[PDB]
RNA sequence: UCGGGCUCAUAACCC
RNA sequence: AAAAUG
RNA sequence: GUAACUAUAAC
RNA sequence: GAAGAGUUUGAUCAUGGCUCAGAUUGAACGCUACCGGCUAACUCCGUGCCAGCAGCCGCGGUAAUACGGAGGGUGCAAGCGUUAAUCGGAAUUACUGGGCGUAAAGCGCCUGGGGAGUACGGCCGCAAGGUUAAAACUCAAAUGAAUUGACGGGGGCCCGGCAUGGCUGUCGUCAGCUCGUGUUGUGAAAUGUUGACGUCAAGUCUUCCCGGGCCUUGUACACACCGCCCGUCACACCAUGGGAGUGGGUUCAUGACUGGGGUGAAGUCGUAACAAGGUAACCGUAGGGGAACCUGCGGUUGGAUCA
């Protein structure tokens, strides 16, 4: 604290980790699905939760949560992951961006379409 | 002649009384239609109920009428032995076989183990029935 | 549609296995007005 | 660039006069000026520190643009 | 003295709200 | 004749053998709007009570402050227990720009052109005194 | 191992 | 002297 | 002889 | 020319992280947002801890302002959201502008808890080890003081139908229970007081043993001791050392098996700690032992009671 004392040593600024490791600083990244799959939240909530683990292009294998209801992914196809890290799940920090890729929107939407990469209908 | 296997999971209490009224309700089953009601193996809870059973079914079509009664069954139901008393969402399987060197014992097992993971596969489909 | 089973590799029986993991676990539900049932923030908070 | 909706809503969340219309019929008798826009009108709900200000910045906005 | 029991504002548990003079 | 308006409302409990007794604890201020200000803390086991309680005591207790037209003299620095409140003059054309618990006690007060700041503690039951602190 | 008692219930103990 | 658990 | 499929067995 | 709010607790005050409201960009992606709180904006139908949501708190277990749809609304606008990146809020590395008795920390040191005063390396040592000192990962807390209550195998003084309305039992015919006015304290709250308030989502569509009352004291309990909770072992999964080494550009990847750690579903084995936690705990140390740990030795009050 005294002035003295912080001229042979500065101040350590706390490095800021990204929460998002795997991303390596980009906005999306695209990897093949390696095993796609269910698992349980912790604690309280009790669901099943749909994750998949993608193997990147970076090199980085990472558990992505898929969104929406009724999935159409299966292994061994291209799915465009971002960032947001779910709180139930362990381990999975990622999102499915959904129809992106072979990554197709979810059937039948209405309110939020945009998130769930679902177009606007007629009516 | 069929044997059923009945197991308590997940619960201390709630579970073991569980299992115990699911005993109950396949032995009244068989005594009803006509059927053997033969217990081989029996373990009682160790709290109150039964922890696990095994029963022999015996007479005609035994694994006919019990094919589709085998998987997890669900307990939606308020728990005596709590002391909070609180709401309860409790499982027990009800697994049904029919009754029946070491290179032959092994291709026997691992032919077991690939139909074991090939059940298992499917999902959370065992949930076959739900009690309220 | 998967699930990745905490057992891992399931030998003798499927339904039994799958009874003793966290996808058939024992469900509590939290009981107002009795014991464990204190809410600090409400669902909806105060108005 | 411009709001095409219904002129009469921007006033009636304000809870005042602000001369949207032409002016050839009163704000009062054509349409309910007190009554909030759409369902919810009845009841009058209690605005947080935030809204009060926001509804300030917002009352500008459906004047000028 | 004034007592109200069960439902007041739609509530799903019964409350026993009570004024007393 | 005097504006009053509301901090803040919490809920606080009193355990007993049959569970929970809850209070309610209302956060209310006072003032005409030229150099008088006075904050008031209530408890009562209804909401409507509690405000209501908070505003008599709000009434008695009440302090002077000299401003300079709608602005503080000097930039001042009250402190209470934890929280530390900074406050700053401003030129006419600025606006109340402070925290809800600071922003309430300047606004009926009168003080319109004012850069204040809570540190350490932004709780507002002692951001209100310290406010008090720093005009006082 | 089973039956009863003790305890809010189980274990231990007692018959 | 004794009282482990929930 | 015994524990969250089984196996093993801290006990 | 400087805004905070949500989140630990029964409630409080801190301390302190975590998160959000802002501005921007060499942006990408979806389409031609959101309405539980922060944070401006709520009702009905459908599902039933399922499907789903989520930035945090947390929501859904049959009546969902939080999911899905519809209506209405709110903000922005040819853009809109989401993600990423930097700063801000963060006086949360503090020169302006922080601290260090107990919260993390006595010129030195601290920047959430756990991982961990550990790993690896270096120094030191005969060894035990000590010093220096992380990271990945993980949780949205851990903590400090004080307040209420309960409990104590602490003390004292004495006494024998889970949507409901209505109705009834129960502690218990026990003697308590408080509200206003004030005052003290930042505040919870205290002061007053040295067949009720209610409880169980109870039932119905005079040493000792048991209980109660009051006062004081300790508390890691508030589901209130029928509380919490620690450690193996067992089953996985994630990251991480050691590893006969191997293969690349001292460092990176990999390596059977193993060391320790984390996360796991009220598993098995105890019950170690929190009350004189039933042998006061804890610190260092050495020796045991399935395992919390036990014992010796010294030290400490952050131990109670002193009848």
């Amino acid at each position: 604290a005294t002035v003295n004392q912080l001229v042979r040593k500065p101040r350590a600024r706390k490095v800021a980790k990204s929460n998002v490791p795997a991303l390596e600083a980009c906005p999306q990244k695209r990897g093949v699905c390696t095993r796609v799959y269910t698992t349980t939240p912790k604690k309280p909530n009790s669901a099943l939760r749909k994750v998949c683990r993608v193997r990147l292009t970076n090199g980085f294998e990472v558990t992505s949560y898929i969104g929406g209801e009724g999935h159409n992914l299966q292994e061994h196809s291209v799915i465009l992951i971002r960032g947001g890290r779910v709180k139930d799940l362990p381990g999975v920090r990622y999102h499915t961006v959904r129809g992106a890729l072979d990554c197709s929107g979810v059937k039948d939407r209405k309110q939020a379409r945009s998130k769930y990469g679902v177009k606007r209908p007629k009516a | 002649d069929c044997y059923l296997d009945i197991q308590a999971g997940s619960g201390g209490t709630e579970a073991q009384d569980w299992a115990s009224m699911l005993e109950r309700m396949y032995l009244r089953w068989a005594e009803s239609r006509g059927f053997k009601t033969e217990i081989i193996e029996e373990s009682e809870g160790e709290v109150a109920g039964i922890k696990s059973v095994t029963i022999k079914i015996s007479g005609d079509y035994a694994y006919g009428w019990l094919r589709t009664e085998t998987g997890v069954h669900r307990l939606v139901r308020k728990s005596p032995f709590d002391s909070g008393g609180r709401r309860h969402t409790s499982f027990s399987s009800a697994f049904v076989y029919p009754e029946v060197y070491e290179l032959e014992m092994q291709k026997k097992n691992a032919e077991k183990q690939a139909m074991e993971d090939n059940k298992s596969d499917i999902g959370w489909g065992s949930q076959i029935r739900s009690y309220v | 549609s998967r699930y990745q089973h905490t057992k891992g590799q399931i030998k003798d029986n499927a339904i039994e296995a799958l009874l003793h993991d966290p996808l058939f676990r024992q469900r509590v539900e939290k009981n107002k007005k009795g014991k464990g049932s204190y809410m600090r923030k409400g669902k909806h908070g105060n108005r | 660039a411009r709001y095409l909706g219904p002129k009469l809503k921007l006033s009636r969340r304000e809870g005042t006069d602000l001369f949207l219309k032409s002016g050839v019929r009163a704000i009062d008798t054509k349409c309910k000026i007190e009554q909030a826009p759409g369902q919810h009108g009845a009841r009058k709900p209690r605005l947080s520190d935030y809204g009060v200000q926001l509804r300030e910045k917002q009352k500008v906005r459906r004047i000028y643009g | 003295k004034v007592e109200v029991s069960g439902r007041l504002g739609g509530a799903e548990i019964a409350r026993t709200e009570w004024y007393r003079e | 004749e005097l504006q009053e308006k509301l901090i803040a409302v919490n809920r606080v409990s009193k355990t007993v053998k049959g569970g929970r007794i809850f209070s309610f604890t209302a956060l209310t201020v006072v003032g005409d709007g030229n150099g008088r200000v006075g904050f008031g803390y209530g408890k009562a086991r209804e909401v409507p009570a509690a405000i209501q309680k908070a505003m008599e005591k709000a009434r008695r207790n009440m302090i002077n402050v000299a401003l300079n037209n709608g602005t503080l003299q000097h930039p001042v620095k009250g402190v209470h227990t934890g929280s530390r409140v900074f406050m700053q003059p401003a030129s006419e054309g600025t606006g109340i720009i402070a925290g809800g618990a600071m922003r309430a006690v300047l606004e009926v007060a009168g003080v319109h052109n004012v850069l204040a700041k809570a540190y350490g503690s932004t709780n507002p039951i002692n951001v209100v005194r310290a406010t008090i602190d720093g005009l006082e």
